[PDB]
């Protein structure tokens, strides 16, 4: 069964650095791509970057390309995404989400999502 | 076989940035990678960075970092330099070069034939 | 950022004779290194690259050898056309310096 | 002789997807000299002793040169699979000859990085044994028609061997030379001193 | 580089009726690079419109897109209590990937 | 009064090939459909004697060579051969007597990692005899300056290493295998069969 | 990477007693193992290799058996000298990862 | 009859190196393979590497790559171990094995007396 299990809600301080990851089992991880969202309680989503599993191609976006990285294990078929410069805007729910395959035909979207974690930033 | 075109002469005054074209005809264009180097008048010649667009890696001199940018589009066969935040020492000769992945993606095996780009007020 | 040193920067010789030119690095460069000649006034043309390997329609007569920190081209004959300024260029180690260059001139 | 400086030393080796074949035939080829490319190398052998390599003759010879990583040369061999043996060069099950591989680390490494051997990442379909694909048409992953464009479920399909002496064995780059002897009814040249 | 902007910002209907999204993109792009993702409150969102009229799997048939050019929308052409959520749209293209503000169904 | 063959076929490790085992049998009654429980594709090529009649037969004096080989050299065990196993390793005499058995033994002798204690001669200055062990370690030298006991230029190591996995072709799983070298004497039978 | 299990983490047994210590492999490790015992402060001993043979001088009081993802550890008559904690050990593929460590004790 | 003998107790700053020696007398040195486990202050054993100096063939654990080297001395029959860069949790006690070829090369068969590693200030 393809499912995407995320790690657990952390709280950290200003300053510091974060690292979250998400394990996927059940379908071909060979071929996959993960990208990661925030969203904070009540907010819109907002786009952060993607990674693919095979190349290790990254793209990030314009605001955040300065403080964000992508890492992958294929050992472990695990994505990790780090945030440093911590700030107090910076609570929100993080998401890794990936489209769907058959070792054969990968599905055309993102369509399996994990379940989220929740991240503060105090003093 | 392979002809390489630059613009023509630039002036710019020192509080702006400027852009210059480099144009690449014949040979395939998967398996280039362009390169570009300033000769001052009164000097050797120096290096800037190196990008590869088929694969996304660019670099350039710890120097320039944050004030060049290099950037390629694969149908127009076309190559870009943009430099940020002139000084008055800035003014030079601008050689557009490319490498080659039978040769190395880091020699210049092909030249253009330069642009000057001048600063004054 | 590996400093390439040229020697020497005045050097001129005569027509039928033999010519050779040293190279020195700052640290190890492996076997990566480069020779371009620039006519006064045009473009440059890569001569040599990995210090061996000879690029392709330039004519026979030039050389190169080296292993690390020592790097030598040699012309065998000299032509009209070999009359003009030669450089050197690491690429090993990003950062990838040029060298000071050598004046070639007729002995009058 | 028989020309193996140019095959052996050569200053640089082709990428793994287009490799090279050298046609070798009809000469005096002493394998005595091969075992002295490096300390320790690999020199497995199939389906000939390679003691008895010295008096044999073969009406052709054949010789593959490449580069690949050093924890993945395992892959060149019969029957076995991987990434290398069936996207970039599969080696028939009945096969018969040797190949030799050895550490290069000072000859293939860049501080900065090496961007010249490349190895195919993404096919639709594996390789028959002896067959070469130098196509570099984008590869379309998912089922939308891509047309040529860079986006998701549609790659780049070649990657790069990004060498540099800073690392572990299993990554350094090994230079591989495969022979492919055999006979037919033509007569042999190909014999040792 | 690519903006889609969401109206209405609200919506107020009773189910057993058919509800109307829109989000209105400012530029070209294509129909095979855009989805449409749906989240109850709290929870993760799932893929609901993808190729701008094709549904995934699990979908229920209430929906069917409508994919126009540079306009994409979606009538829900049945209600359940289900689809009473928030609702958001991203497009895939080349530029730097977007959301839109999001549509709030009562 | 039944021979011990199980103790020579059912051995936890076998013998190095260059190192091989030698097994003495006498006085005791040898019965060889045991042997035919062993593993289905096992070769039985018997030189001098048809396999099947073993058993009504009084033989003098019996020996039992166990080693570990490649899937492909388990032709260069036979008399008269030529190779690297059949020079260096182990040599048979043309009129050799007795039987040959070798049986495929991938799930014993196999390792992920890689099994390394299995060894092989690779160089020698001369042939073997026919039935002779030589363990020694020196370096050998191929050419002209003397080694000096320094594994350098033109000074080898005369022993590898059958480093045996589970995913190698089939001809280069390891096989066992057990050489009887029966033989007729002036001395009666020790050895009989039923 | 290969996880291995023993049970009982702890046992209480009396001199004369029969025991038997139960390892577990997470995948299959064909016949290879090994055992150790090492007494508190001590280095290690070997005591069984490939699961069934026994190391020169160990006592014959020892005896293990096992084909695959199943392993265990007897001693037929338990004495003075055997109160200690035993390790297991694979040498199928790398990474070889050892027990968790069964620690054998006195019953008062 | 082949025993072992390690070094002295050592203790460094946490960003420092350690050599350990182990010195192996009696056999013949050509056959034998060096193992190297780490046991922790309380729990259980760890596995590091192997090495095979007649066969010149070492293979380290997962995360000790690009930190740990295993070398071997013929003339001096000696065996070593470089950890480099060392932290705070690398604090342990360091035993020094033998795998006989007869035997097996990966199975420990004589063990050294061992040796403590403190890391601290």
């Amino acid at each position: 069964q393809m499912q995407l299990v995320q790690s657990g809600p952390e709280v950290k301080k200003p300053g510091t650095s974060v690292k979250v990851s998400c394990k996927a089992s059940g379908f071909t991880f060979s071929s996959s791509a993960v990208q990661w969202v925030r969203q904070a309680r009540g907010q819109h989503l907002e786009w952060i970057g993607w990674i693919v599993v095979g190349s290790g191609n990254t793209n990030y976006a314009q605001k955040f390309q300065e403080r964000v990285t992508l890492t992958r294990d294929m050992s472990t078929r695990t994505a990790y995404m780090e945030l440093s410069s911590l700030r107090s805007e910076d609570t929100a729910v993080y998401y890794c989400a990936a489209p769907n395959c058959n070792s054969t035909t990968c599905h055309d979207g993102f369509d399996i999502w994990g379940q989220g974690t929740v991240v503060t930033v105090s003093s | 076989q392979v002809q390489l075109v630059q613009s023509g002469a630039e002036v710019k005054k020192p509080g702006s940035s400027v852009k210059v074209s480099c144009k690449a005809s014949g040979g395939t264009f998967s398996s280039y990678s362009f390169i570009w180097v300033r000769q001052a008048p009164g000097q050797g010649l120096e290096w800037m960075g190196r990008i590869i667009p088929i694969l996304g890696i660019a670099n350039y001199a710890q120097k320039f970092q944050g004030r060049v940018t290099i950037t390629a589009d694969k149908s127009t066969t076309t190559a870009y330099m943009e430099l940020s935040s002139l000084r008055s020492e800035d003014t030079a000769v601008y050689y557009c070069a490319r490498g080659t992945e039978y040769g190395d993606y880091d020699v210049s095996h092909d030249w253009g034939q330069g642009t000057l780009v001048t600063v004054s007020s | 950022d590996i400093q390439m040193t040229q020697s020497p920067s005045t050097l001129s010789a005569s027509v039928g004779d033999r010519v050779t030119i040293t190279c020195r690095a700052s640290q190890s460069i492996s076997s990566w290194l480069a020779w371009y000649q620039q006519k006064p006034g045009k473009a440059p043309k890569l001569l040599i690259y990995k210090a061996s390997s000879l690029e392709s329609g330039v004519p026979s007569r030039f050389s190169g050898s080296g292993s690390g920190t020592e790097f030598t081209l040699t012309i065998s004959s000299l032509q009209p056309d070999d009359f003009a300024t030669y450089y050197c260029q690491q690429y090993n180690s990003y950062s990838h310096t040029f060298g000071q260059g050598t004046k070639l001139e007729i002995k009058r | 002789l028989c020309p193996f400086d140019e095959v052996f030393n050569a200053t640089r080796f082709a990428s793994v997807y287009a490799w090279n074949r050298k046609r070798i035939s009809n000469c005096v080829a002493d394998y005595s000299v091969l075992y002295n490319l490096a300390p320790f190398f690999t020199f497995k052998c199939y389906g000939v002793s390679p003691t008895k390599l010295n008096d044999l003759c073969f009406t052709n010879v054949y010789a593959d040169s490449f580069v690949i990583r050093g924890d993945e040369v395992r892959q060149i061999a019969p029957g076995q699979t991987g990434n290398i043996a069936d996207y970039n060069y599969k080696l028939p099950d009945d096969f018969t000859g040797c190949v030799i591989a050895w550490n290069s680390n000072k000859l293939d490494s860049k501080v900065s990085g090496n961007y010249n051997y490349l190895y195919r990442l993404f096919r639709k379909s594996n390789l028959k044994p002896f067959e070469r694909d130098i196509s570099t048409e984008i590869y379309q992953a998912g089922n939308k028609p891509c047309n040529g464009v860079a986006g998701f479920n549609c790659y780049f399909p070649l990657r790069s061997y990004s060498f540099r002496p800073t690392y572990g064995v299993g990554h350094q780059p090994y230079r591989v030379v495969v022979l492919s002897f055999e006979l037919l009814h033509a007569p042999a040249t190909v014999c040792g001193p | 580089e690519i903006v889609l902007t969401q109206s209405p910002g609200t919506l107020s209907l009773s189910p057993g009726e058919r509800a109307t999204l829109s989000c209105r993109a400012s530029q070209s792009v294509r129909s095979s690079y855009l989805g449409w993702y749906q989240q109850k409150p709290g929870q993760a969102p799932r893929l609901l419109i993808y190729g701008a009229s094709s549904r995934a799997t699990g979908i229920p048939d209430r929906f069917s897109g409508s994919g126009s050019g540079t306009d994409f929308t979606l009538t829900i052409s049945r209600l359940e209590s289900e689809d009473f959520a928030v609702y958001y749209c991203q497009q895939y293209d080349n530029s730097p990937w977007t959301f839109g503000q999001g549509t709030k169904v009562e």
